[PDB]
RNA sequence: CUUGCUUCUUUGCUGACGAGUGGCGGACGGGUGAGUAAUGUCUGGGAAACUGCCUGAUGGAGGGGGAUAACUACUGGAAACGGUAGCUAAUACCGCAUAACGUCGCAAGACCAAAGAGGGGGACCUUCGGGCCUCUUGCCAUCGGAUGUGCCCAGAUGGGAUUAGCUAGUAGGUGGGGUAACGGCUCACCUAGGCGACGAUCCCUAGCUGGUCUGAGAGGAUGACCAGCCACACUGGAACUGAGACACGGUCCAGACUCCUACGGGAGGCAGCAGUGGGGAAUAUUGCACAAUGGGCGCAAGCCUGAUGCAGCCAUGCCGCGUGUAUGAAGAAGGCCUUCGGGUUGUAAAGUACUUUCAGCGGGGAGGAAGGGAGUAAAGUUAAUACCUUUGCUCAUUGACGUUACCCGCAGAAGAAGCACCGGCUAACUCCGUGCCAGCAGCCGCGGUAAUACGGAGGGUGCAAGCGUUAAUCGGAAUUACUGGG
């Protein structure tokens, strides 16, 4: 199901900074980023319609580590809802259990939050889940049991979060790991640049 | 004084061992009288609607290519029936045979068959066996004179004198009886000359033998002998009366830990063929069991120790002279056939609980045949089952080849025919005509244990072969293969599968 | 004969029992006349556990409806009093 | 086939004479009323339909018939004998 | 003889019960769509109806008789399977008295039924079998209610005109018989009508529907699994029991097939659950238990249930997780390309620091379970503190799944990643070996010696425990156009 492996690549390959190589080091360029994606990426392509759309799709796939089938799940789900699809898929998209562990700080990227909600640590309500696709309900609290609090893992992963954004829909506490979620994200918060119009085009043929 | 040990000591084993040509099927089939109820590709149990005692018999094929069942199912008999013929003499078959019983000490009663052929002097045979078998005896009868002028048993620890009649192989028929001993109407009656004759022989026989053992019966160090045709329908019937009286209970078996008696619990049916089956709608497998210890019921759950899964087997076929008879169960000290599907080798040992093995398998190593080359190539999968089917047996053993062609049929023995003879069933239609190619000795099998057997597909992946239980040993092609192959260091606890 | 019964439904290792007027005859998932109520064995204590319209009940009561053993056990669960 | 509950078909068997022939003596007591109609006497009609009547309604009675065919011979007969009367 | 520690012949006397008669169930549950183009199904109505078991109301439940199985003795047959001579019981069978709003008749009038068992006991009477007193249960007749079933009408439900006239009990009427009942349902007589271009008769195909897939919608195919109806149980036909079958595990006959035999004669129908053969490209285990529901019987305790609740196999389909994470330039080794400067594989790998999801093992541990049994306090009933219904209350308890779901602990990143494509459609590049040979391909198509198209290598792309191919339906196809063409 996970890719588990170049990580890097795929921001070369997309060109942006997916955020795959967050880690506990600032921006590296250490990979020849935007000009070496692989063994023939000096060629210009032609960067067709169905061609921006699909890297479009992969671009937020491999943000958001989420699968074909899944993301086709998500966005069936996100059509039958209120409003607008586009903002819709990113509320979904937003609201897995994983990405909100990103959020609060507690793992360096995506992929440790994946594996910190896997090994039993990251329990929401009293109960502890385990599936990253947790769908977060509104109005919940989020921290980690005693029992895996605080096994440093948590520690410094934590202090990149004293450099990034700390969006406005979640909180953390800071002293005893425990996080709250708040109202659904509004589309003009989260990451200001990918779009959800591409997707809705090619999803929608 | 329970009648359940009383019907235990009534249950006796005698399963029947002798020369090719010997005559297992008439005495078998004429005992089948005594209790009102190519050659030999067959093996048979017998239970009885005898009065007296219930003492079962198991048939087995009597050649060098054949009797390999033997040799697990003499361990499953305490008794021993030998029959030599007297034109045979004894042979390398007696030899093999007293080389499997004298391991375990079995009481043997011999009886010497084809009375009406010509049969050589008494006292010349009974010397032929105690010096090419190193093995005494004490005889109790002979009959009148050689050739077809053998008419009369003369009993000595019975004192009782019987004629004979000829042509009575269809019909049961009674002869007089004659009590004395120096009859005159006797010597009228068959001949004076020759039963002076007959009473010198048995005064050279209490002159020169010995007299009969209980303890040393045990043990089979004086095997007694008895006399008669088997065609005659005259000599096996005072049979019984020595497999009533001299027959012990059922002897332990060794286990791992120690013998478990014939009292006990926790039956211990291992099974010891998986015989090639006649098909009308079902397969079965086979299943003979050694149910000598602990009296049978109906809703038994068994307990498979090598597994070790509680396996619900209610359904029990019992062998009534030979017909496959309805559900029932019986008293300690039979044979069964239950309802297997591929699951049950030989030799899987059961308990309820007890998680030991016995000492037994005493089969050997291969001679790998010819091939399969499918004639009438169309529907194939009749030998892809039906002859995989037969590969889990002790005889048959079917080889694949990666190539997809060409699979090796592994028989111990050299008469394949028996499988060409296989093949003209309900869901057998290949014929497979044989020819001459040349595969070495056996496929030695071996499997490796993990992180070392993945190296050792991967450097010659084209040089393996699927085997019957789904093995891959290296293949069977020379000797300098195999000593490549032990070059090769396997170190693994070794199963020898065979 | 008419009767009030269980039916059975649900998935496997997940009961959920439809307490429902059918004939005798009928199967247990087969055909039936009206349903009224349901009751969940595994309904521990949260915001709703069994239903069960008596005045449907009742009416069949006064029809000659048998009622069976854990219907009865059910109109003993939702208790006049109680 | 080979059933434990194969008591009902021979029991049936002890049926299917006994009952057909009460049945067998109704349909002849029937049968000789229509014999009076085909005669023309009234009185003997009418002592045929008075002889037919109670075992007809005691064969109505005993399950065998159906309480409204023996009604509609009942019905119709008295017809038949009150018009030719 | 340890005169009580056991053996022994009689004894239904108790708990219970093989077989037999009888009552109920077997017409439900389960399986298949062979036949059927309307005698089937769906939608909407209707009267000329039935209805055991469920339940309401009103009365009776009074009085008698004769057989039979099982059984006794003998006998034919190996068995299967009976015969002869006798005996008996019932809630089995059949009469007799009576009977009403029941049946017939305009009325007068006539006719129709049964069966008793089980628990406990005060007085009286006991030939001491018991009558009697009470409770529970069962039976008969009628009127109802619900359920289910029988019957009729309208509309709707494929193609073919290379299917154009069909029908003679046919269409209608009168009278007789028959069905719980109108009804040519069935017979006697009379007329020539009835259907049809709005597709009558004939051929092929097809179970029907709620629904499923696709499609914005209209439409097209399908209806296998869930559910309702219909038809069927090797094929055809026919009847009996029973309220309900013109009958899967009931009967007979005609035909085919299999098996046993002592050869005189019999037994059988897996389109049930498993399982076997043949066919196919294609589909499983000869498994556990009534622990829960439901069905059958019993007042109840108890019994059966291959329906069901599950267990085993198959990536067959959907869903979720893991096969590590952070750091890590000498930008190591090997491979590939090159202009031989270097680039790519590549933060990938090695090293270091942590973590253990899921599997392995070892320990705790719910819920699916309501009930039922013994007993107590007792409200009703009655003469009764006795029997029985019901409510609290005390105790031993009822799990195949199941070494359960779930939780805790131990070892070690430790056991767990493949498949297609890379000329355009359509997401992604080079080198080498042949050279219209070998080959690929869904269409246009490449390969004729410098192939972004064959094979191999490197690399990338896409999907993920699945990936490609093949097969069917729809969309694109406004190329079946009523929406929406000429
Ligand atoms: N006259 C006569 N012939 C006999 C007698 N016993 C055996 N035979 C003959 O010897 C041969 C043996 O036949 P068979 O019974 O098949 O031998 P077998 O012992 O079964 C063979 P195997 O040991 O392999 O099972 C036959 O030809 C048979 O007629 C006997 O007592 N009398």
């Amino acid at each position: 199901a996970r890719y588990l492996g170049p990580k890097l690549k795929l921001s070369r390959r997309e060109g942006t900074d997916l955020f795959l190589k967050s880690g506990v080091r600032a921006i590296d360029t250490k990979c020849k980023i935007e000009q070496a994606p692989g063994q023939h990426g000096a060629r210009k392509p032609r960067l067709s319609d169905y061609g921006v759309q699909l890297r479009e799709k992969q671009k937020v796939r491999r943000i958001y580590g989420v699968l074909e089938r899944q993301f086709r799940n998500y966005y069936k789900e996100a059509a039958r809802l209120k409003g607008n699809t586009g903002e819709n898929l990113l509320a979904l998209l937003e609201g897995r259990l994983d990405n909100v562990v990103y959020r609060m700080g507690f793992g360096a990227t995506r992929a440790e939050a994946r594996q910190l909600v896997s090994h039993k640590a990251i329990m929401v309500n009293g109960r502890v889940v385990n599936i990253a696709s947790y769908q977060v309900s509104p109005n919940d609290v989020v921290s980690i049991r005693e029992k895996a609090k605080k096994q440093s893992r948590v520690k410094a992963a934590l202090e990149l979060a004293e450099q990034r954004e700390k969006p406005t829909w979640l909180e953390v506490d800071a002293g005893k790991m425990e996080g709250t979620f708040k109202r659904k994200p509004e589309r003009s918060d989260l990451s200001a640049d990918i779009n959800e119009h591409l997707i809705v085009e090619l999803y929608s043929k | 004084l329970s009648p359940y040990l009383q019907e235990v000591a009534k249950r006796r084993t005698f399963a029947i061992i002798s020369h090719p040509d010997a005559g297992k099927t008439t005495i078998t089939e004429k005992v089948l009288l005594f209790g009102q109820a190519g050659i030999s590709i067959t093996t048979s149990v017998m239970q009885f609607p005898y009065h007296d005692c219930l003492v079962n018999l198991l048939d087995t094929p009597g050649h060098e290519d054949f009797s390999e069942d033997t040799y697990r199912t003499l361990t499953a008999v305490d008794c021993c029936l030998m029959v030599i013929d007297a034109a045979k003499g004894v042979e390398d078959r007696t030899r093999k045979l007293m080389e499997v019983t004298r391991l375990r000490d079995t009481p043997i009663l011999t009886f010497m068959n084809k009375l009406d052929r010509d049969i050589r002097d008494p006292m010349e045979l009974l010397d032929e066996v105690e010096n090419e078998l190193k093995i005494g005896c004490a005889p109790i009868t002979w009959p009148i004179g050689c050739g077809k002028l053998f008419k009369g048993v003369y009993h000595l620890y019975k004192d009782e004198t019987y004629l004979y009649q000829s042509g009575k192989g269809h019909t049961i028929q009674e002869v007089r009886i004659v009590k004395g001993l120096n009859n005159p109407d006797l010597d009228a009656a068959v001949g004076e000359d020759l039963a002076q004759q007959l009473r010198d022989e048995l005064e050279l026989v209490k002159g020169a033998s010995n007299e009969f053992d209980k303890e040393l019966f045990l043990a089979g160090e004086i095997t007694p002998v008895f006399f008669g045709t088997a065609l005659g329908n005259f000599g096996v019937d005072h049979m019984l009366d020595g497999l009533v009286e001299w027959a012990p209970a059922p002897m332990p078996r060794q286990t791992d830990t120690r013998t478990v008696e014939a009292s006990e619990d926790k039956f211990t049916g291992f099974v010891f063929k998986i015989q090639a089956n006649m098909d009308p709608k079902h397969r079965d497998r086979v299943a003979f069991m050694r149910v000598v210890s602990g009296k049978y019921e109906k809703g038994m759950k068994l307990r498979q120790v090598r597994t070790a899964k509680d396996v619900v087997i209610s359904d029990a076929l019992t062998f009534m002279a030979g017909d496959r008879s309805h559900v029932e169960e019986a008293y300690p000290g039979d044979i069964l056939g239950l309802h297997n599907h591929g699951t049950i080798q030989i030799g899987d040992t059961f308990t309820q609980g007890e998680m030991m093995k016995f000492t037994g398998i005493p089969n050997f190593a291969p001679e790998l045949f010819r091939r399969i080359r499918l004639k009438d190539p169309l529907k194939q999968k009749q030998l892809l089952k039906g002859l995989v089917q037969l590969s889990e047996e002790g005889a048959v053993q079917v080889f694949r080849p990666i190539s997809n062609n060409d699979l090796i049929v592994g028989a111990v023995g050299v008469l394949q025919f028996d499988v060409v003879v296989a093949r003209l069933k309900s869901e057998y239609n290949v014929e497979a005509v044989y020819e001459s190619v040349n595969v070495a000795t056996a496929r030695w099998v071996e499997c490796a244990d993990a992180k070392k057997f993945e190296e050792f597909k991967r450097k010659n992946e084209s040089q393996l072969a699927l085997d019957g239980g789904d093995n891959l040993a290296y293949i069977a092609t020379s000797m300098v293969n195999l000593r490549l192959a032990q070059e090769r260091y396997p170190d693994v606890q070794f199963h020898q599968t065979r | 004969m008419v009767t009030i019964r269980l039916a059975r439904h649900g998935a496997k290792k997940r009961p959920f029992y439809q307490v429902v007027v059918a004939d005798s005859r009928n199967a247990r998932n087969g055909r039936f006349i009206e349903r009224v109520g349901f009751f969940n064995p595994i309904a521990s204590e949260k915001e709703e556990g069994t239903r069960l319209d008596l005045d449907r009940i009742a009416h069949w009561v006064g029809q000659g409806a048998t009622i069976s053993d854990r219907v009865a056990a059910l109109i003993k669960e939702v208790n006049k009093a109680a | 086939n080979i059933k434990s509950a194969k008591k009902r078909a021979i029991q049936s068997e002890k049926a299917r004479k006994h009952n057909a022939s009460r049945r067998s003596m109704m349909r002849t007591f029937i049968k000789k009323v229509y014999a009076a109609i085909e005669a023309g006497d009234k009185a003997a009609a009418q002592k045929a339909f008075n002889e037919m009547q109670p075992i007809v309604d005691r064969q109505a009675a005993k399950g065998l018939i159906h309480k409204n065919k023996a009604a509609r011979h009942k019905a119709n007969l008295t017809a038949q004998i009150n018009k030719l009367a």
